[PDB]
């Protein structure tokens, strides 16, 4: 410590301990001498700088602090920042530290302040040369860690850091701006940060993430784009890199609203279409919705090979994920263009070798039989309702639906909801169009209308590459003169389709669905099939849906329920997109109906979705106003206002669930809550409102895919025998089905306690029964996520139609809609040039550890499982793919995607 | 009410409903019952010093991840769990950790295998959550387990 | 419910010493029987500073003395001699030397003597005597 | 790093449900209702004033039942019998009323300082994988835990019974302890943890009592996975010998058999015990379908203490003189947890310095500390 002259290199340790005797006087009293003595110092800045390096080892404050003291004077005193520019300004480099040891070695917030601004101007000046990046170099990369550059060194990057982000938020802007004194423009500062760019990038990640959001600029991001390619491979691995790039996007999305959002994941497209990967370059063009990529990718595979090799195969599984399809219809007709086999590429790229899969898994799953029936009443509707509940997905029960006899015994519109709960027993098959066709010939016309739900249901297994098309059967119902024919044909055909889009099924559309003038409470079928069809891509938000709703007030305004079904179906249409949806929001405000106001709220939360943290907020001002109104005052309408109390509520719960998936994978934690309190605010306020919010909280659930399934719904339901309207019960099990017989033997159970137990009335009763056989599936058939599963942040298409029914009082109607059931997840298998209907292995993951990613990524350890399972949900949603150890090379990779496996042996 | 009081608050009550009146101005504490009752004091350095190398190596260990644990925190540590004094009795093993105990700002809590400090459980064997538990409440704390290792 | 009767009153005494402090009283006097009956705060100094030891062993010039202050009150004749009490027993308690001479008392009596005979005092010497092999004309460890 | 803005985020989800709730409660929670305000009214009109609490001993099928109160007299109380007649048990603490003495209501729930011990509030900041290594001896203990919790429908088609409890043993340090708070952070079912030397007690009658306590408290939550850790504690301690002995550790024994499997059919107690001492266990305890796969721990392979180290230094700075392969030369089967005390004396070396680098040569010094701990209780040097 103490002074014990230069007389060993131990002791000049000690001796600049104390106080050099080769930079306080030396340097000082030289500078302030001659103007030719430059040519001393700068041996002697050598001599400096051994000293820092040496004492850059030395936890304590004082001893770096207090040694350097009279150099920081210098820097103004003798050296004068500048005179014969060159010498002085190259001098800066031991006095930058001097300056850091007050500004944050030691708190004095005088001293803090000042030099702040001090700090941030000399460093501008001094990265010119370039000495300056090389100063911040030798920190970043250390010469043995200490405690003092570990946080020292985060306040050079913040000079430039705040700086940035000041040009933005302030109209003075970079020199004019005072509080860093220094520009982020010019070829003195702007060389700066890319030169900081590349070194930070070799070893680490400091400030390279952060200009990039920064400027705003997508130019930015592109500036690393050319950096990193480079060093995809040789500097580090693509691996890393793939982490590097998804971790940008992942993390910044409540910092991108939607024009900002779409720009950013352009660029990372990029970066993957130049890496290796083509596998990542999907997934992201899919996120986009931009048909030009998707193509981009499918093209990079096809047009070097002039054969089949792994390539196509590769192509066709690509495009085969999305269950949406939009990428089905496009690969097929590629396909053609380039000329091989079309028999099996077109099939494999489409929706129907799943079909083929499903076979191979139902063979082991089996068949169960286990419905109720009587005759005669509402007890014999739901019986019948009930057998194919219990066959949702593809099931063997051909020998029950040929009994034709109690198909016949129910009534009315429960004629329509028997025979659509049988097409549910070949859903996502080719088989059920001939037991269909039976009914759709013969008796009432209220069979044919049934028959033509369960086409579509049964359809969604192949309506892509051109074989056997819904459409085709069903454009003569639409035609026909009935009502109960037209509407039900229209729905079918949006359950057949998917999220794809078709040339003659969305044109279909347009006529009708602006013919509204006719006043029809049926005809909101047409909006929601419509919305189904469209979502899948970036929505234009066609024309069509925006006018036929005003005109639909127009016509009818005593109506409040079909203008109620029909509002859900806009904002539906208008989801999968944030940009376009601001434009129509003030559209709709224009007129103002307090009937219109019902439609704003609910389009309110498509709008602001990929922040939703305004959204929340503005959901709970308009539940403040009606009240507020009143008291302001002091100191035909019915349906009108009937709506408007609805629509609020079901607006604030539909804009959580949009937010939590499209911006959280964790968040969906913190979203329960506010539904406990939020119906608590009702329970204890508007008993209208209540009816609503009931609902509401089963469905929240199930879009955000929440992970305790086991506590919550059962919970509610001891709570929910008291309160009125049943179907919340419906609406609970949607959440359960998840696995069967996993969350769902204690559902069945729970749901036949109230069923039974209770009797309040026998119209209640009915729904209550339905309940408990929707949840349970044999052994696990399927599962179903609301998620497209390729993106757990993409939000679902084909799974709306559960979505849909909260917002309405229970009624038969709605009965019919429940039996479909898709949004359906297939079971992954391996693959290969002849079919392989089974997987091998697999690696799952409860638990990761990794917080720089919402979800970190399975690491090499997992729980390994053989052949033959599902897709495993929350709590076991992380999936690694074990095939690497027999000689195989997967293809297809695996996060818990919906996607199928594909792999290559050598 | 309830949120003005508290576990552990005496109040006052006007018995003839015992309908609460005030808040009392006085509040029980159960750590210092224990602490008094064995009654042992807090010290400095400079009623320790002599073994003044001793002091070097509990300041290491102790102290320096209370006044600053973030430095643990970097270097990726799991801090000292155990730490043995031992020695010939006398030799201010004790006088140590009371000197510690006034520079960390800890609660010194002489335990003794005692257990007329305890009239609420007396016994050990279900007291040691509940002993961690109030040094967590009155945080920090130095838990002086002396274990004679002679005794019975 | 009854031990925690007996520590209520013992904390109060433990707290009233600590009041009881720098004031010119002598802070408590107590003793007792055994050494295994306080508890670990009770002997802390501070509370109980001082142990004043009582030994039975004690050295031969003080047995002289007891003896002989118990033979200042009563008669004695002069046969009798407390110099042949030295080369018994050399560990006895002060209570067990004024209970031989006690007993010497009745066996007087029972002469009709009013002046303790040598005979009397040997006699009762050789009740309640509590024999040991470690004193002297015991030994071979010599 | 680099996870600020997910930070963020969830810090952003957390302002919004406090200000929502807060508003919620803030005179929009409207009790100008009457499904709230008839409720409370006549609902205070039978209950107290003071409010009398007493302990009910049993149950009368005649609306009524006799309490004993902690003050003193019993009374014959009567019953408002809007309570729900049959909800009420031996046990319970009742409020009576002011006046005379009916049930005016019944509290849910009451608890003890000696369950505090058993029940925990912790949330381990380690998950599996801290446990990194030993990773096949690892899925006999989230096979038959961790899974039926999980996954019921694997164990439905096989049908029969699921999984009943392990015990595991092997040398220690060898990750026994953390295995098990490892399970317990992936379940999320109530964890209840007690040790065995709290099992053991100086006073007998109390000993039982305790033993009998933990299992009925976990069948009582219908989830409950109860770590006994060292059930090799029950032979090697002991107090006195008069209140303690042979006789105390035997009616232990007696009762943990009853309990573990017994005749009560409690709820789901999943059961882990670690020990290294199970020949001091009954034949009925290590009885098959109590232990149903039991885990044997080794000390670790050359191989395997590479994932092991490396698991150790990642938290820990490095550098590129660091090589992690010679060490492991000098170590020859020890557990990982002298691997984990290398790691932890390489930082004290790190703070003696007051130097934050980590080097090669931090890592071999406490390599020689640690090998002073093994061979000097020793005194042969070469075996004698
Ligand atoms: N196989 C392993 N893989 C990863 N970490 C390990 C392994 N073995 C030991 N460790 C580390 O060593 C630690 C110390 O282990 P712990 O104290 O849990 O060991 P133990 O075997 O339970 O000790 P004891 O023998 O005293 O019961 C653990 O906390 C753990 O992080
Ligand atoms: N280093 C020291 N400086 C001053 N006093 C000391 C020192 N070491 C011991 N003592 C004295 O010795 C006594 C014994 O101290 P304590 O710490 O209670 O001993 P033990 O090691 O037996 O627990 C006290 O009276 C105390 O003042
Ligand atoms: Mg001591
Ligand atoms: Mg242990």
């Amino acid at each position: 410590m103490v002074d014990e002259s230069d007389k060993k290199q131990q002791t000049i340790d000690e001796q600049s301990q104390i106080s050099p005797e080769k930079q306080t006087p030396n340097k000082k009293d030289k500078k302030k001498e001659e103007e030719e003595q430059l040519s001393e110092e700068d041996a002697k800045l050598k001599t400096d700088l051994e000293l820092l390096v040496e004492r850059l080892k030395e936890d304590d404050s004082s001893l770096y602090e207090a040694s350097l003291n009279a150099l920081k004077e210098s820097i103004k005193n003798s050296t004068s920042s500048m005179t014969a520019v060159p010498k002085p300004l190259k001098f800066l480099r031991p006095t930058y530290p001097d300056l850091c040891s007050i500004y944050d070695k030691w708190t004095d917030p005088n001293l803090k302040s000042s030099l702040a601004d001090v700090l941030s101007i000399l460093a501008m000046t001094y990265s010119e040369n370039g000495k300056h990046d090389s100063l911040r170099y030798r920190l970043l990369s250390d010469v043995s860690d200490f405690e003092g550059w570990g946080h020292e060194y985060i306040r050079h990057l913040a000079l430039e850091i705040g700086e940035v982000y000041n040009d933005q938020v302030e109209k003075d802007a970079e020199d004019e701006t005072s509080s860093d004194g220094s520009k982020s423009d010019g070829s003195a500062a702007t060389s700066g940060f890319e030169f900081s760019k590349e070194d930070t990038l070799r070893l680490c990640l400091d400030i390279v993430p952060y200009f990039l959001k920064h400027n705003g600029e997508e130019d930015a991001v592109d500036l690393l784009l050319e950096i990193e390619s480079i060093d995809k491979l040789p500097q580090f691995v693509d691996e890393n890199t793939f982490q590097r790039v998804c971790q940008y996007m992942v993390a910044c999305v409540p910092l991108l609203p939607p024009p900002e959002d779409v720009a950013f994941l352009k660029t990372a497209y990029s970066i993957y279409l130049s890496q290796n990967e083509l596998t990542d370059a999907i997934a992201l063009a899919v996120r986009l919705g931009e048909e030009d990529m998707i193509r981009s990718v499918f093209d990079a595979t096809s047009d070097p090979v002039m054969h089949k090799q792994l390539a196509y195969i590769l192509a066709a599984q690509k495009t085969s994920f999305e269950y949406e399809g939009v990428q089905d219809i496009i690969g097929n007709g590629k396909l053609s263009e380039h000329f091989l086999y079309l028999a099996k590429e077109l099939n494999l790229t489409g929706p129907k070798v799943p079909e083929d899969i499903y076979k191979s898994h139902l063979d082991n799953s089996k068949s169960v039989f286990s419905s109720a029936g009587l005759d005669s009443a509402q007890q014999n509707l739901a019986s019948s309702f009930v057998n194919g509940f219990l066959n949702l997905g593809y099931c063997n029960d051909k020998l029950i639906v040929d009994n034709d006899n109690w198909v016949y015994k129910t009534k009315g519109d429960g004629m329509t909801s028997a025979v659509a709960s049988i097409g549910s027993i070949y859903q996502w098959n080719l088989d059920g169009l001939q037991q269909l066709d039976k009914y759709l010939y013969v008796d009432e016309p209220e069979v044919k209308a049934g028959a033509l739900l369960g086409i579509g249901i049964s359809a969604s297994g192949v309506h892509d590459g051109e074989v056997e098309p819904a459409l085709l059967l069903l454009q003569d119902y639409v035609t026909n003169p009935d009502t109960k024919i037209s509407s039900a044909a229209i729905l079918g055909l949006g359950i057949a389709f998917a999220g794809s889009k078709n040339d003659e099924v969305l044109g279909l559309l347009l006529p009708i669905a602006a013919s509204t003038d006719l006043p029809i409470e049926t005809a909101a079928m047409a909006s929601l099939a419509l919305a189904h069809v469209f979502v899948g891509t970036c929505n234009g938000d066609i024309t069509t849906s925006i006018m036929d709703n005003f005109l639909e007030r127009t016509a009818i305004e005593l109506k409040t329920d079909w203008v109620r079904f029909l509002a859900l179906a806009l904002g539906i249409l208008y989801m999968g997109q944030g940009e376009q949806v601001d434009d129509v929001l003030e559209t709709i405000s224009a007129i103002e109906h307090p009937m219109t106001s019902a439609i704003e709220v609910l389009v309110g939360s498509c709008a602001y979705t990929g922040t939703g943290d305004v959204l929340l907020i503005q959901d709970l001002l308009h539940r403040l106003t009606p009240k507020n109104v009143k008291g302001e005052e002091d100191a035909e309408i019915k349906s009108e206002e009937k709506k408007g109390k609805s629509s609020d509520k079901d607006a604030t719960t539909d804009g959580k669930n949009d937010d939590e998936e499209e911006e959280k994978e964790a968040g969906i934690v913190d979203e329960l809550a506010y539904a406990v309190l939020g119906i608590a605010l009702i329970a204890l306020g508007e008993d209208i409102g209540k009816e609503m919010s009931l609902r509401h909280f089963g469905h929240l659930m199930h879009y955000g895919n929440e992970h305790i399934r086991r506590m919550v719904p059962l919970a509610m339901g001891i709570v929910s025998v008291s309160d009125p309207q049943m179907k919340v019960f419906d609406t609970l099990t949607r959440f359960s089905h998840d696995a069967d017989l996993e969350v769902s033997m204690n559902s069945i159970f729970a749901m036949g306690l109230c069923g039974a137990g209770t009797n309040n009335a026998r119209l209640a009763q009915l729904l209550r029964q339905l309940a408990s056989y929707y949840s349970r599936e044999q052994d696990a058939l399927f599962i179903t996520r609301l998620a497209q599963g390729l993106l757990h942040l993409g939000k679902g298409t084909m799974t709306m139609d559960v979505f849909n029914d909260a917002h309405v009082l229970n009624k038969v109607t709605l009965a019919s809609i429940l039996t479909t059931a898709v949004g359906l997840v297939s079971p992954s298998f391996m693959l290969k040039h002849h079919q392989l209907f089974y997987m091998l292995n697999a690696g799952i993951r409860p638990k990761f550890i990794l917080a720089l990613n919402d979800e970190g990524e399975p690491i090499k350890v997992n729980v390994r499982v053989g052949q033959a399972v599902e897709t495993v949900g929350q709590a076991g949603r992380p999936k690694k793919i074990t095939g690497w150890i027999t000689q195989s090379t997967p293809v297809l990779l695996n996060h818990g995607e919906r996607a199928e496996l594909e792999t290559d042996e050598y | 009410n309830v949120k003005d009081l508290k576990a552990s608050q005496r109040v006052c009550l006007r018995s003839d409903s015992y309908m609460l009146h005030k808040v009392l101005e006085n509040k029980a504490d159960p750590l210092v019952s224990l602490m008094m009752v064995e009654k042992v004091p807090d010290s400095t350095y400079d009623m320790v010093g002599g073994l003044t190398k001793q002091i070097k190596e509990i300041k290491e260990v102790i102290e320096l991840p209370v006044k600053h644990p973030e430095l643990f925190e970097s270097l990726g540590i799991a801090q000292p769990k155990g730490v043995i004094l031992y020695g010939p009795p006398g030799t201010g093993k004790t006088l140590l950790a009371r000197a510690v105990a006034h520079h960390t700002d800890c609660k010194f809590i002489r335990v003794s295998g005692a257990e007329l400090v305890q009239k609420y459980i007396g016994e050990g064997s279900r007291m040691v959550r509940e002993l961690f538990v109030m040094a967590r409440e009155h945080a920090p704390s130095i838990i002086f387990m002396d274990e004679i290792d002679s005794i019975g | 419910g009854s031990d925690r009767e007996v520590q209520r009153i013992l904390i109060e005494l433990l707290t009233q010493m600590d009041g009881f402090d720098q004031s010119t009283n002598v802070k408590v006097i107590m003793a007792t029987n055994r050494a295994d009956t306080l508890d670990p705060a009770l002997l802390r100094p501070g509370r109980l500073d001082r142990k004043i030891e009582f030994p039975s062993l004690r050295d031969r010039r003080e047995r002289r003395l007891i003896f002989g202050t118990i033979a200042s009150k009563m008669s004695l004749a002069p046969e009798a001699d407390l110099d042949s009490l030295i080369i018994r027993n050399d560990s006895l308690s002060g209570a067990v030397i004024a209970a031989i001479m006690q007993e010497a008392g009745l066996r007087a009596v029972r002469k009709n003597r009013y002046v303790i005979l040598q005979s009397d005092l040997e006699e009762a010497y050789a009740t309640q005597v509590k024999t040991d092999n470690t004193v002297d004309k015991f030994d071979f460890y010599k | 790093r680099c996870k600020l803005k997910l930070l963020r985020m969830e810090r952003i989800k957390d302002h919004l449900l406090l200000e929502e709730e807060f508003v919620s409660n803030s005179e929009i929670l409207k009790p100008f209702e009457k499904k709230q305000e008839e409720e409370k009214k006549q609902l205070e009109e039978i209950r107290g004033n003071p409010l009398s609490i007493g302990t009910l001993e049993e149950i009368i099928d005649d609306d009524h039942a006799i309490v004993t109160s902690p003050t003193m007299p019993d009374y014959y109380v009567s019953i408002l019998s809007f309570v729900d007649k049959e909800l009420l048990e031996p046990g319970c603490s009742v409020l009576l009323h002011h006046k005379t003495m009916s049930i005016v209501g019944v509290l849910q729930d009451d608890a003890d300082p000696m369950v505090s011990v058993m029940k925990m509030d912790k949330s381990p900041t380690e998950s599996y994988s801290d446990i990194g290594g030993l990773e096949s001896q690892i899925q006999e203990i989230k096979e038959s835990v961790e899974l039926p919790l999980t996954h019921p429908e694997l164990y439905e088609e096989m049908g029969i019974k699921p999984p009943k409890g392990v015990i595991l043993y092997g040398a220690p340090g060898t990750g026994k302890t953390l295995l098990a708070k490892a399970v317990a952070n992936q379940t999320s079912a109530t964890f209840l943890r007690i040790v065995g030397s709290e099992l053991i007690q100086k006073y007998l009658g109390d000993g039982p009592r305790l033993c009998r306590q933990i299992f009925k408290v976990a069948g009582e939550n219908a989830p409950s996975i109860v770590f006994i850790d060292e059930i090799d504690a029950i032979g090697t301690k002991r107090y006195d010998s008069n209140s303690g002995g042979e006789r105390e550790i035997q009616r232990t024994m007696l009762e943990l058999l009853n309990q573990l499997d017994g005749f009560d059919d409690r709820g789901d107690v999943k059961v882990i015990m670690a020990t290294n001492k199970i020949e001091t266990l009954d034949p009925a305890l290590i009885r098959p379908g109590r232990i149903d796969r039991k885990i044997l721990f080794e000390n670790p392979d050359l191989s395997t203490k590479k994932k092991i180290l490396g698991i150790h230094t990642s938290k820990m700075n490095l550098s590129e003189d660091v090589n992690l392969e010679t060490l492991v030369t000098t170590k020859d089967d020890l557990s990982g947890a002298d691997i984990q005390a290398m790691c932890t004396e390489a930082g004290l070396l790190a703070l003696r310095e007051r130097r934050m680098q980590v080097t090669a040569e931090d890592f071999k010094q406490a390599k020689e500390r640690v090998m002073k701990n093994k061979v000097e209780e020793n005194l042969e040097g070469l075996y004698l």
